[PDB]
């Protein structure tokens, strides 16, 4: 949250964001961002790039292309509010290799 | 004001039109059997490549035996350019 | 042309394959592409490639044409491909109007793309040697007779030669032929003397060289196009402005092209001395039908001039026009009923109607007309004109006109064909593919008898087939069966319209 | 007549039964008439002209036949042979007569005919597909397919 | 036996392929139909209709209603979305500029792009290069109009085409029978002529004959859109994998799951705290009854032209809640937050939760001098050290330290307040149970929430950031007082 | 030489970093955010991971920094052991 009264946390606002890239510090920066404040784990379908639940593609269906990933809950939200507006983000995942 | 739905409209709603029946005659008739007779015939021509085949398991003696023949048409390369020759 | 292309994809995977008709679905996607990069967005090997570019070309459904730096780009024709469609159409009516050596003709012409005379008039022999019996043999003298009256009748047509190489830039050869057209040699049929007797199947230097042939689609598109008319003026008129129509269409195709708002015009007098003899008709009857038919609201023929007594000339495209409308009408009357097929036709004979005037017109009652204007606008079959009184389009303060488009409603219902016969398609594909094991049983129990059926043939192999239980699944392989044939049935009948509308909206434009 | 009233409204109440024996009658008539005219087989005018039915003579027609008590006019029994146009069965003409029995248009006098189609039903029609109200939403894969449509499946069936 | 299937990879996305779904897409991800166009039953427990908005088969919103679709809590549920079918197609105000350079490229006709063969191959060669951008593609998307508005004749069926402009508000006018100066067409005489039924029923027809252009409805759009040839469809810098022609007019509108639409219960009064979205999809809902009521009792062609522009209005406001053509009797009374809206502001997705987020193990205190501690070092506060936790794996090192730490536990500064488990993930809170079991049953690599103490790296910034240091890591020391120190020769780079 | 690597003055405004940067993330986060989005889906232009921006945004180590080049363990290995031969074949 965002007031103290409310037990809110600290904002990395823009110009925290800034500095931190400024210092190179990738996996501080990534910690801080990702980790700490909205790390969350969905699957997503390498068919048809698109989200699914449990690991189960209602999309095409099936669960043999569905894989775990690490997002932000802020990022899933953008790409939900994407598919709304009809702005389809297509993911297409790869070994990190 | 319009009233509430509680349940979706049906997925195939009905109607109180039905298609005209078809034309009928010796014409289709022989119509429908010489397109039966072309979708049979024209499988076999060697024109309709198939799927090549792959990855086989073993050779066998039966090989010779089960090895499909078939006559392969010539293509006219006068007429046909030069980059589809095999 | 989603509905084309998946219509022209259904076709290729059910008469060529799956390699070939996705290099076809590829080509007419993306227009034309050299070979190496058609090769590359399709994923396949070059060789395949190369066999699906040849066996397409074969049946012309595919043209390579030279560009800049001596490249090659294949082009689809999706024309081609759609018209594929009217081969059962193409063989009965060369069937009613010749016989079966120009049927089995035009057969192999169709399943082959290009052969030769020779060749096609030796499968012609080949084959009607096993329709005849009794030691007769096939002369090629009259399967030949019956290819030059094809040909001089235009229903097969000589394919594009390649010029002679040692006259046109003798030395290396380019990477195309790049084969041209000439109108001369058009319908000209070689002359070769040797003949032959076909053989029976019994499994116990071309002077052609280099002519090869091909049905004229055009030809079948006019013949269909004259009997459409006919059948029209025959349902409309009488059987005698049918005659008469017919025989004016057939003195005219000779002298006119397959593209032309209006036909040569014709006199009185050699429209009589053409007429058959079979109908007692005189000079003065035939006047008399021919400034009936001049009056008709409807405009399929016209006057055009007074010398030569009485001079007259068809309406191609008012013909054309007719047809379509009436099409129209009747698919609209046949999907939502008698009143609004009546509400249609005021609104398309008044070109521009409201909501009180088409009730006051058609005396249908409130909240039933507005209804089925309502359902034409949501399935496209008219437009809102929305004459604004200020340049704001404001709805309060503007009037509404309907008025049906019959270019677009022909373009739509074309579409909607399409789309049917690619449905119906793949319902067929569908059943047969469930139902394969079925078929696969009764294949192998009906080729248990078709084996052995003379050499070591016992009697004790017939009363075991039944026993088994594909018994009880002859319900249903019969529903199958007449399953099948209701769609091909149905695929087949909607060709018709589909070619009304095709023609229509290709006589409608000018290709500037 | 505009305002209230009419030969069609029965106490604010449209007669569509009344309308539709109206167009029933009259086509019957027309079609008695064409039938007439073409097994006369004299000439193609003569044919043509006894086919042709006056806007006067099918009102009297309907006068004497007295299906309804209200007084039907020439005027309506026209709008009638119009709605029947707009159907697609009858043709009218307007040929140029000064004088004669009906003397309602000033030299112009409108000749029905009941006439055949122009073509049969089309082959668009005779398919599920042609006739489906969610044509639309028609998909290869999906909810709406046509592999397991119910529209074709009880066309097969019957 | 058993089947081998991998549990888990380290799948690393590669890249975002964005594109449009079609009416069929969106019903095949969709799962249930809203229909309803009412929240809540009548009963006295106001739960949420079925088929209708606010279905928890769409996700949940509530901590207690968990979701019908997966058997999960609102913590693990990630929603699930739902399709509206429209009555009308409307304009999708996204793609509305879209929509009209689509048709100014094409053909009113025969859906044909305006471009000669020689056109057509010169750029498909141009665009078949690899490495192209995007500033390439708009450029060549800007060139393609231009050579398409420079005609006015089609060379594919001989149609004429005129102009085609915005009129209105999401109106399309196309200039098909223009005025002509010179000699007229025997085409614009036969439209002008046409009216002549329009004139003798109406002599209001005959004054306002002129400026009489096409309006180019979503019905008529889709259905040019969906004949078009695919041969064209690369021509309009449009990759046919993503999307295509007919998928710019919506027919089947989106509802998100119910995380992006949070629902208040506020039990102090009869009403709950709903957000925008859902009034909105309410309003559209209750816009197409209406039009299907006006329908099906047959309601005049003018209020049914009103009604759907105002859906469509709607539905723009939907998508983005800030337009300018909007009529001054159509305006709406209150602000509404649409998705647009949302998405962007200093507040938005973008820069309000993706650029700049809150975060925890964080706090805010005030400043004071204290030169005892050296540059490198910064004082915390035994409060906030308590309160602030680092996850330390036990290993063969600190493995004594830790057993120490647990046996102080969460009283005493110098410990932790919880310890997490190897084999099980169930944390243990310090505060209950025996700790000196606790300490004496860890195993290694198990994590213990240690408190803050000294010899831990911590950041140290000022809210107002300019430059880099700003922010610096310091060496934490632990104090008695409750305020943050640090060495003043660093005051000038916090400034 | 930012501002003049692409043989024009292009400045640092939303007009002139367009016409830079490609990342559709990143031109959407920093302005007009839904003209840009719509423009993308539109001409269906797939956007790497390469920038900074998005890569914040998906949470993943960005290129940049500590993460442009990789890292490798010095285990005691033998690449290409010795292979088992093959006594049928
Ligand atoms: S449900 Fe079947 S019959 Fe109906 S439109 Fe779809 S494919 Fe055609
Ligand atoms: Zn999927
Ligand atoms: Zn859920
Ligand atoms: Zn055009």
């Amino acid at each position: 949250t965002e007031g103290r009264s409310r037990d809110g946390g600290l904002r990395l606002g823009e110009m925290e964001r800034d500095c931190l890239i400024g210092y190179g510090a990738s996996m501080l920066l990534l910690e801080r961002l990702m980790i700490s404040s909205d790390a969350f784990e969905v699957d997503v379908c390498g068919q048809c790039g698109l989200l699914g639940y449990s690991g189960w593609c209602h999309y095409c269906k099936s669960s043999c292309h569905v894989s775990s990933l690490r997002i932000p809950y802020a990022c899933k939200l953008l790409f939900q509010e994407l598919q709304s507006m009809n702005i389809i983000p297509r993911l297409k995942l790869s070994k990190y290799n | 004001l319009p009233d509430v739905v509680l349940k979706p409209p049906p997925l195939f709603p009905d109607t109180d039109y039905k298609p005209v029946p078809l034309k009928t005659g010796e014409g289709e008739e022989y119509m429908l059997a010489l397109k039966q007779e072309l979708r049979e015939t024209m499988k076999r021509m060697p024109y309709f490549i198939e799927t090549p085949e792959e990855r086989q398991d073993i050779e066998r003696y039966s090989k010779r035996y089960m090895k499909v023949y078939k006559e392969e048409w010539i293509p006219d390369w006068r007429r046909l350019p030069r980059e589809m020759m095999p | 042309t989603q509905a084309e292309i998946k219509l022209c994809s259904l076709l290729l995977q059910e008469h060529f394959g799956e390699i070939v008709e996705k290099i076809g679905v590829h080509l007419i996607r993306t227009g034309s592409q050299p070979l190496r990069v058609i090769a590359h967005d399709t994923g396949t090997s070059l060789d395949q490639v190369k066999k699906a570019l040849c066996v397409l070309v074969q049946h012309n459904l595919v043209s390579y044409q030279v560009h800049k730096r001596g490249v090659v780009e294949y082009e689809a024709q999706c024309s081609r491909v759609l018209r594929m469609l009217r081969y059962p159409r193409y063989i009965y009516t060369t069937k009613t109007l010749y016989s079966d050596t120009g049927e089995l003709i035009v057969e192999e012409l169709l399943l082959n793309g290009k052969l030769t005379m020779s060749a096609v008039v030796k499968k012609v022999a080949d084959r009607l040697t096993e329709t005849m019996e009794d030691g007769k043999t096939m002369d090629y003298a009259e399967v030949s007779n019956t290819f030059v009256r094809l040909a001089d009748t235009h229903f097969v047509q000589r394919c594009p030669s390649v010029p002679t190489t040692e006259n046109s830039d003798p030395g290396p050869p380019p990477p195309a032929p790049t084969l041209v057209i000439n109108e001369k040699d058009m319908y000209l049929v070689p002359k070769l003397s040797l003949i032959g007797k076909g053989k029976r199947r019994r499994s116990s230097p071309i002077p052609d060289d280099g002519i090869y042939w091909q049905a004229n689609l055009d030809r079948f598109h006019q013949h269909f196009r004259d009997q459409a008319i006919v059948s029209a003026v025959a349902n409309r008129m009488d059987q005698t402005s049918s005659e008469i129509v017919r025989t004016m269409l057939r003195m005219s195709e000779i002298t006119t092209s397959s593209s032309a708002p209006f036909t040569q015009p014709l006199s009185s007098n050699e429209i009589f001395r053409s007429l058959p003899v079979g109908y007692n008709i005189s000079k003065q009857v035939l006047d008399q039908y021919l400034t009936l038919l001049a009056d008709d609201p409807l405009e399929f023929v016209g006057k055009s001039g007074d010398s030569g007594g009485g001079m007259y000339v068809i309406n191609l495209h008012k013909a054309l026009a007719s047809l379509a409308t009436a099409t129209l009408e009747s698919v609209v009357q046949e999907r939502f009923g008698s009143r609004c097929a009546r509400i249609f036709r005021l609104v398309l004979q008044k070109k521009h109607i409201e909501q009180k005037q088409v009730e006051d017109f058609a005396m249908i009652p409130a909240k039933e007309a507005k209804d089925m204007l309502y359902k034409m606008l949501s399935e496209n079959f008219m437009s809102l004109q929305e004459i604004p009184k200020t340049p704001d389009h404001a709805p309060s303060r503007t009037f509404y006109l309907y008025t049906v488009n019959i270019l677009s409603a022909a373009r739509m219902l074309l579409h909607r064909c399409y789309k049917s016969i690619a449905n119906l398609i793949e319902r067929r594909q569908f059943e047969t593919k469930e139902n394969k094991r079925l078929l696969e049983k009764s294949q192998r129990v009906e080729a248990i008898i078709a084996s052995m059926q003379a050499t070591g043939a016992e009697e004790a192999q017939l009363q075991e087939i039944e026993e088994m239980i594909t018994a009880p699944e002859r319900q249903q392989l019969e529903t199958l069966k007449r399953n099948v044939n209701k769609l091909d049935a149905s695929e087949i009948q909607v060709d018709e319209t589909i070619f009304l509308l095709e023609s229509y909206i290709e006589c409608t434009m000018k290709r500037q | 007549r505009s305002v209230t009233g009419g030969a069609w409204y029965s106490d604010q109440d449209f007669e569509s039964e009344f309308v539709e024996v109206l167009n029933q009658q009259c086509f019957k008539f027309l079609q008695s008439k064409a039938e007439t005219a073409r097994e006369s087989k004299q000439n193609p005018m003569i044919q043509r002209n006894s086919s042709f039915a006056s806007s006067h003579e099918v009102w009297k027609y309907i006068c004497e036949l007295g299906i309804s008590k209200v007084e039907l006019s020439m005027e309506d029994i026209e709008t009638i042979l119009n709605t029947l146009i707009y159907d697609g069965k009858v043709e009218m003409t307007i040929i140029a007569a000064k004088e004669g029995t009906v003397g309602s248009v000033d030299g112009h006098m409108k000749l029905y005919r009941a006439v055949n189609p122009i073509i049969p039903p089309t082959g668009l029609v005779r398919a599920p597909c042609g006739l489906c109200p969610v044509f639309d939403d028609c998909h290869e894969g999906g909810e709406i397919s046509p592999s397991n449509c119910i529209y074709m499946t009880e066309w097969l069936e019957f | 036996k058993e089947q081998f299937r991998e549990t888990d990879v380290a799948k690393k996305i590669s890249h975002i392929c964005f594109g449009m779904k079609s009416p069929e897409e969106m019903r095949q991800q969709a799962h249930i139909q809203v229909v309803s166009k009412n929240l809540y039953s009548q009963d006295n427990q106001h739960a949420p209709l079925l088929y209708g908005v606010l279905d928890h088969r769409m996700g949940t919103s509530e901590k207690d209603r968990p979701c019908e679709t997966c058997g999960k809590n609102l913590a693990d549920c990630l929603g699930h979305y739902g399709y509206i079918d429209l009555e009308l197609p409307c304009f999708h105000v996204g793609y509305f500029r879209a929509v009209i350079g689509i048709l100014q490229m094409i053909c009113k006709t025969c859906c044909h792009i305006m471009l000669s063969q020689e056109e057509k191959k010169q750029f498909l060669d141009y665009l078949k290069r690899p490495g192209l951008t995007y500033l390439q593609k708009r450029g060549l998307k800007k060139k393609i109009s231009d050579k398409c508005r420079k005609k006015n004749i089609c060379h594919h069926c001989g149609a004429f085409n005129g102009t085609v402009k915005k009129c209105g508000l999401l109106k399309i006018i196309h200039e098909k029978y223009k005025t002509n100066k010179k000699v007229v067409d025997p085409i614009v005489s036969n439209f002008l002529q046409s009216f002549e039924t329009a004139i003798e029923h109406n002599k209001e027809v005959e004054p306002l004959l002129g400026r009489a252009q096409e309006n180019l409805n979503p019905l008529v759009v889709l259905n040019l859109f969906k004949r078009i040839p695919a041969e064209d469809v690369p021509l309009l810098l449009m990759n046919p994998e993503a999307g295509k022609p007919s998928d710019l007019i919506l027919t089947r509108l989106l509802v998100p799951p119910l995380c992006i639409r949070p629902s208040v219960v506020s039990d102090l009064k009869s009403g709950t705290n709903e957000d925008d979205l859902t009034m909105k999809l309410t309003e559209i809902i209750f816009l197409n009854d209406v039009i299907k009521k006006h329908r099906i009792s047959g309601a005049k062609t003018q209020m049914i032209m009103e009604d759907w522009d105002f859906l469509q209005l709607q539905c723009a406001l939907y998508i983005n809640s800030e337009l300018s053509g909007i009529p001054l009797n159509m305006a709406p009374k209150k602000w509404t937050r649409g998705f647009v809206q949302r998405l962007k502001g200093k507040q938005g997705r973008f820069r309000g939760n993706l650029s700049g987020k809150r975060v925890d193990f964080s706090g805010r205190t005030v400043i004071s001098p204290d030169p005892n501690l050296r540059i490198d070092e910064v004082a915390v506060p035994v409060h906030v050290a308590k309160i602030l936790t680092f996850p330390e794996k036990v290993n063969k090192a600190n493995i004594n330290f830790l057993r120490k730490l647990v046996q102080n536990g969460p009283e005493v500064h110098p410990g932790a307040n919880f310890i997490q488990q190897r084999h099980t993930q169930m944390k243990r809170f310090l505060k209950y149970g025996n700790r000196e079991k606790m300490a004496q049953e860890l195993k290694y690599g198990d994590i213990v929430e240690r408190h803050l103490i000294d010899g831990d790296v911590v950041l140290f910034n000022r809210q107002p950031s300019l430059h880099k240091l700003s922010i610096m890591a310091h060496l934490a020391r632990v104090k008695p007082h409750r305020t943050f120190r640090f060495n003043e020769c660093v005051c000038t780079p916090y400034n | 030489d930012l501002m003049t690597y692409k043989g024009e003055v292009l400045g640092i405004t939303r007009f002139g970093l367009a016409k830079m940067k490609e990342s559709v993330l990143m031109l959407a986060s920093f302005e007009k955010t839904a003209d840009h989005l719509f423009d993308a889906a539109y001409f269906g232009q797939k956007d790497s991971v390469c920038g900074v921006s998005e890569c914040i945004i998906m949470g993943i180590p960005m290129n940049i920094g500590t993460g442009l080049f990789k890292l490798l363990h010095k285990a005691d290995r033998d690449p290409n052991p010795p292979k088992r031969p093959l006594i049928f074949d």
